[PDB]
């Protein structure tokens, strides 16, 4: 079980230099007197890493507590531990940190490691209370606050301990590296002796890879485990806890470099470059030896003026329509549409498109455009969709199975439909037989039902093609009316007459940026030109391509163009 | 603006005969099919009769022997001479523009026979 | 409504000269005292252009009539007028110039250009009448006889007058170039004042751009459109027309040439060479400054005289197949291949032509022609191709990846199923090595499926080879049989024997021609040889990279074959 | 009827020198004054040909007999007769010379050449009786006892003599080429009067083409026809055959090489060079003109010791599959994967292997491998591979551009659909941003079409991300079930963890040897190395083009690779 | 084998409430996503709602305002309270499990309002 600890107070943070720490093996295999360049997550040289005492003293009576804070985990993590006692025993890496996510813990005790990948219940202050026997004292018995439940473990892992045993100033230096790359948690360690250094030591040490853990759950948080001498139920005065906290542990974050590293004779890595520190590093790294554009801004985009407008209002926003066997089939072309209008109106209850997404209409250009405007019952707008039957799939309106367009829909209580009942909207119910494609059949023949012939007259077995609807404004939703259009968009291997309004914006002079004048795009620096360009010709040439001028299509002024210098 | 004229009905005593006009203006291409239509206070729309541009006459079995239809080509108008009257025969009546599409109506005549 | 006018008699035609003419500004570039070649459809340089008189008075009466012809429109037109009363209206354009096809209208009255695209009914003699009014007399007014309907409009422009007003001795010069490409119907235009030059003046004048209709027609023809001022119903003597059609209208036709444009400082074209005019120019456009191929007239085909036809009758038409194990292939030879009567039958579900193309096979010559004709499954059949795996593709019939021949094959559900199952068709699942191509199997020894020997007889892990195919009518496409021929063409430097039904023609000495002996075809001229061919030795290659002497295969004298370039 | 003949005894083999014999013309191209470099089969120079006589008297009784043993046929045979009576007539080809497989008879006759492929019950001992007319002597009666039976004829030829009447010390040498190359069997061959040498003139002759034979059959053995004078009835005490065997005949066997030939002015092949003959050959072949490295004995596989088995199929022979959103991913390793029950088994309607072939599947060892498993619709399995686009390759489950692995899927109507249907199974018409390779989005979010933000509620302009999947058993088979599983294979420098089921054998030490370590394939020798690799390393690259050293799986011994290459 | 348990519907008359409840027994590894779909006899699947563990409502138009989800993370359970009925919203139920791994569904609860 866990126990409570006070409150972090949260520390201001403190800095301190990596001397040229933090350089593993990339690749497993071995390189003799060679100099190889690997680009990996690695430390940047003489990066600032953020140090923390693992027992401070901070407050005016004395208190001792330790600073363990709940750190990110960026890509990798450098954690190097200068230390005595072997206060650090492990780390808790998750997202959460609790049991609705995945969780590692590595723990180090005086005999073995324990790796254990399951969603515990760490409470805020993790740690070990480590208390030695009475008669022996060479080892620690330890006893683990660490989380409440341990439960759905998905790993377990035991081999050699990771820290050595440290049982007075022979302090040493223990280096890790924590990856989480391909569902693998990758740690690299090294342990060297160190002598009358605080922070981290000059000098170069590389890191040997220990494990290779195959693990899902991703990380993007951490923290350290250590272990209370002292006890919380009684805190000593002073020197109860270990010396006030002179060992500390530094956390640094990989980024991704790239290095030059020398593998000696004997094959151990015993130098590295850091090709992005310094200029000399860079001449270093380019002669692969140890002895420049402006970006753009942003982007610019120039059409010309919007002129031609579909007569959708024609259509959508007309008075009267048509009724279901004389479609009001009218043909677009040779104007600009702009269907944003007709889908962010939303004042449509059906629109349904086949063949083409209804978000991406503005970007097509077709050849034309046929609109069909009529009224019909709610269950029959339904209706209309490709591959689809009944009396008006089938007796009024023929859809092929492919069709690329847009069906679309609004209810028409307030406009079509009158007290006494509107009756100029007439359906069919008998036909000799079904349509074929587009087939706007007005013929007032009278279908013969029985055997005998109608002649044109009704009579037994002669019916009228042509019912009447009783559109009125109490009418359930089923048998309201709906004005519906339909639009059929035509793409084929034709110029397009109809297409998308497309959005210009601002102009930019005298900056590098990314232009885009009616289709010609580039990338440059735009001035204001005294060249006399003649009525058309839009843009401008140079002795050898490469154009050098540029006309803007909103406004007649013709912008020269220099490339951006480099 | 497609317009449809009506005219020539009213009050006439049973046995009576008129001669409705239905007169068309606008766009009203070459294939067309004017018809009338009886709407009685109380029913719907009745098809009363046809004739398309190939000059046959559609008539329903209402008014078999009654009704007549008389095509102008020159002003492409339509004339109902209504003859043999009955009181059946009260209704308001209205043409009917078949053309190609966006059918137009008139608005009407009323039509009254008692005794 | 249409006047219809008396007939044209065909005047004989009268030709001119266009002396430096029709250059247009090819791309909308700006381009300043630079030197540009260009390769379009431009008018040549110095070029015979024919010219019409708008009103010719030719008969010994006197009779005005208009010569207006229809003329060929053939990749663009050079239309240059010579006018100075408005007597030239507009062209049509169009393949029938009737409603059965859609044709481009172009018409100029006082105030403005009418552009369309309909199915217009062209009579013979389409013409403005024009006449003046009665006080004014500023304008004239125009009724139009050009059409006697129009359907299915596609397209409508307007904008101001291409052609001026021109209401003595003011003539203008206006030049128009008419292109139609990519579906887009190209207008440049330029007008130039003229004064005492009764044919196209000698001068430099480019054309700029006027208007780019996305037509999207074909055009084939085209006419012009005259202003009738006088009166059909009454002709005048003399004098009722303009001046005895003093103005005048010349063509010519565009033709693919490079241009050597010089753009001056403003942009304006100021003189252009014709690449292909002179030497002079041709050094001209090679320096890019302003400062060898003896052709085959005829060819010469020669093929063996043979009168037998294949038989692939007996192997497309056979009324049994064999299983895919037993191989029955047909080799033909000495016989004439029709191969039209198999890919233009399109009973075939499959024509799969590898190294050959499938239309030119009728041309080819072969040293001979393996047909295999086997019944397989539909899902199979795209297992008979090379480079492939499978069942049939590593353990029936293997095609290696260098094929060069065709694969066809039919649904035979009809022939080859019945009603209880069709199991002689057999297959194997099993064999102890892939195939090498062309191998041909028929071993029916128990495969041993494990360790044991199965010693001829089947058992535990012993199968036979062959298991059957249940064949039936009411099987899936799937599993349908399919009936396949499998066509080996034999390509090598020996004497062919299913020559295709090409037709050998005479024999061209001493001459460059193109010429084909048994298949090879090549350029060159043909000389009486004294080399001595063995007689199995066909060709000759002293050089081994050109077949420097060849055999007749006629007459047995040996030709030995020169290069024609000079 | 064949007739049995005495016991071969067996006779010891007897050769003899080919000095310079057995050129042919390789094509029929007519070549002058040229040296001509071909690389083809040859009979190589001075070879050692292996020599037998027609009628062989060794028995201490004076016993005659035919020496007719069945040779092999490797890669063509130039067959050479020195004879003055006729006793050789015709020669048998095949595999097992009996009615199992299909066999070539050539026999000459006085008058004419047969030559038949059957199915030939040939005897023991074939051969030809001839007798002479009682009266004539001019022309000899054959009476043919060559084959018992004969079936299955495919090919009869007929033509001239190949070997002339030679009806006295005037023997012939007669050279003959035969070879099986493509399934065609090409006969060249020469005659040319000898005087006075037993053996193999000396000198040069060419080999003039004589056939190319459409046989389309396998060959293995051959057998020479001998024409019998005596009569085995009755075996005379002496004389009665032809001089006891003068006349015998020469056997060698054709090899690939590269003869260098020099065709004289009136193309004939007047003399060659055998390039692999002496060095003087050598330098001739490389200067065209008249005037090393050690091989690998044999091949040792070497892999670790697991004897692991793969859950492969539970993967693929699963109840349930995951959605195309949240596909199930499971991590396969340490174990030994058969593909053969996969690749072989014929139940996947598709399987496609990218960055490896299917077939080597068996033989390669991996890292891990990663099975991916869902259901689809069959319009969108074509959307399931690297490079694509598609709402399901946009939105769904991306493969990355550089995928290695293979991707199955096959028919799952019965499993999976129901006939009111299945909508179990769902995915998204709607995302921000297309995915990255093999990330997986599983976010519900609804969507914001419009410019309102949804808060979580879809109403208008706002949908729920997941589309249910139309499952019924009537649908068509784009709208049917597929069960999909994508392998992905990782061919890292790790130790593999899934391996191939080969079998590791001996190592084999300080020899050049073809090697295989852990998949990694090479040819090399072999020595211990004291190289200092850390209990990590598993690979070795000093020079990084080259892998010096390995570790081997079975026992962890340092081993560096040097090439056997000297 | 992830099993959900689902409990709750029947049949109440028009105004009605009922308390249905879906509890994974199985995996669920690390966050998951419970969701709840409707489905008519003759329609497609209709989710009703696929709250999120951790948050992202997701509510749908159909029924707004009338059910509400509660989540206990205790069990990890999910309970649909479903108040204010009518005949248009009966139908049968799945609860939805999106899981780190696939998903699941429930076996079905049958809720039928009508007067
Ligand atoms: C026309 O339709 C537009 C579509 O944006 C909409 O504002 C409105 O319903 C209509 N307005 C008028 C004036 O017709
Ligand atoms: C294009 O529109 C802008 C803003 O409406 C206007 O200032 C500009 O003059 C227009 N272009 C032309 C050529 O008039
Ligand atoms: C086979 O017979 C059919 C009969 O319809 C004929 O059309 C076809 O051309 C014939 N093909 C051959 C190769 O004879
Ligand atoms: C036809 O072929 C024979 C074959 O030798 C030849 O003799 C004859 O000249 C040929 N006929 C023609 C017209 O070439
Ligand atoms: C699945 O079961 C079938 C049963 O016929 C078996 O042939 C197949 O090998 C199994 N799949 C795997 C991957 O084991
Ligand atoms: C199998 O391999 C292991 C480790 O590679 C080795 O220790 C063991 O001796 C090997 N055993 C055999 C029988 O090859
Ligand atoms: C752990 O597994 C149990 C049983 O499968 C499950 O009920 C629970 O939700 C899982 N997660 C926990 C306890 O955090």
């Amino acid at each position: 079980q866990c126990v409570n600890l006070t409150t972090r107070t949260q520390l201001p943070p403190a800095y301190t230099n990596s001397f040229t720490r933090g350089v593993y093996y990339p690749d497993k295999v071995f390189r003799s007197s060679v100099l190889h360049s690997t680009q990996d997550l690695f430390l940047p040289f003489f990066s600032n890493v953020t140090w923390f005492h693992a027992i401070h003293v901070s407050g005016t009576n004395g208190t001792k507590r330790f600073d363990n804070p709940v750190l990110p985990f960026n890509d990798g993590v450098y954690f190097a531990s200068t230390e005595k006692s072997n206060i650090i025993r492990g780390w808790i890496f998750g997202t959460t940190l609790d049991s609705k996510t995945q969780s590692l813990l590595i723990v180090n005790n005086a005999t073995n490691v324990v790796i254990k990948v399951c969603e515990f219940q760490f409470c805020n202050d993790p740690f070990l209370g480590v208390y030695y026997h009475k008669n022996n004292k060479s080892w620690m018995e330890s006893e683990f606050r660490v989380y409440s439940s341990a439960n759905n473990c998905t790993f377990e892992y035991v081999s050699q301990p990771f820290l050595m045993d440290l049982e007075g100033n022979f302090k040493n230096l223990r280096e890790f590296v924590f990856k989480n790359i391909d569902g693998y948690f990758k740690i690299y360690s090294k342990h060297t002796p160190i002598n009358l250094v605080r922070d981290l030591p000059q000098g170069f040490s590389a890191l040997e890879p220990l494990v290779d853990l195959p693990i899902g759950i991703n990380i993007t948080r951490f923290q350290t485990l250590l272990a209370l001498h002292r006890s919380y139920l009684t805190p000593g005065d002073s020197s109860s806890g270990w010396t006030a906290g002179a060992a500390a542990y530094y956390v640094g974050y990989l980024q991704p470099r790239t290095f030059l590293l020398k593998y000696n004779e004997n094959g151990t890595i015993t130098d590295a470059v850091d090709c992005a520190l310094d200029p000399l590093s860079e001449t270093k790294c380019t002669l692969k030896s140890f002895t420049f554009r402006v970006q753009p801004t942003e982007s610019i985009v120039r059409f010309p003026n919007i002129t031609n407008l579909c007569p959708f209002g024609e259509v959508f926003n007309a008075t009267r329509f048509a009724s279901v066997y004389a479609w009001n089939r009218k043909r677009i072309s040779n104007c600009v549409a702009d269907y944003s209008v007709l889908y962010n109106s939303a004042s449509f209850s059906t629109f349904k498109c086949y063949g083409v997404s209804p978000t991406k209409l503005n970007d097509l250009c077709f050849t034309n455009v046929y609109a069909d405007s009529f009224v019909i019952r709610g269950d029959e707008v339904r209706q209309i969709a490709p591959g689809q039957t009944g009396k008006i799939a089938d007796y009024n309106y023929k859809l092929p199975d492919d069709f690329t367009g847009c069906v679309i829909a609004w209810n028409s209580n307030n406009l079509d439909s009158k007290v006494g009942g509107n009756y100029n909207y007439l359906y069919r119910l008998f036909r000799k037989s079904n349509l074929k494609p587009f087939e706007r059949d007005i013929s007032t023949e009278i279908y013969q039902a029985g055997s005998t012939p109608c002649n044109g007259v009704e009579g037994f077995n002669c019916y009228f093609p042509l019912q009447s609807y009783g559109f009125q404004p109490t009418n359930g939703v089923g048998y309201q009316p709906y004005r519906v259009v339909v639009l059929s968009f035509e793409l084929l291997h034709a110029p397009a007459t109809v297409c998308g309004p497309k959005k210009s914006t601002n102009l930019v002079k005298n900056k590098c940026v990314n232009f885009n004048f009616n289709g010609l795009t580039g990338t440059g620096v735009l001035t204001e030109s005294n060249k006399k360009f003649l009525p058309f010709q839009q843009f401008g040439r140079d002795i050898a391509d490469t154009t050098d001028a540029v006309r803007d299509p909103q406004t007649l002024e013709i912008l020269d163009i220099t490339p951006c210098s480099f | 603006q497609v317009q449809l004229q009506e005219s020539g009905g009213g009050l006439v005593q049973a046995g009576g005969s008129l001669r409705l006009s239905c007169a068309a203006s606008g766009s009203i291409f070459s294939p067309n099919t004017m018809g009338w239509f009886r709407q009685a206070l109380g029913k719907q729309r009745e098809m009363v009769a046809v004739i398309s541009s190939i000059a046959s006459t559609q008539y329903a079995n209402f008014v078999k022997g009654r009704f007549t239809i008389t095509r102008d080509n020159t002003k492409n108008t339509v004339h109902l001479q209504m003859n043999s009257l009955i009181p059946e025969d009260t209704a308001v009546y209205y043409c009917y523009a078949v053309d190609k599409s966006q059918d137009y109506w008139g608005q009407g005549t009323q039509v009254t026979v008692s005794s």
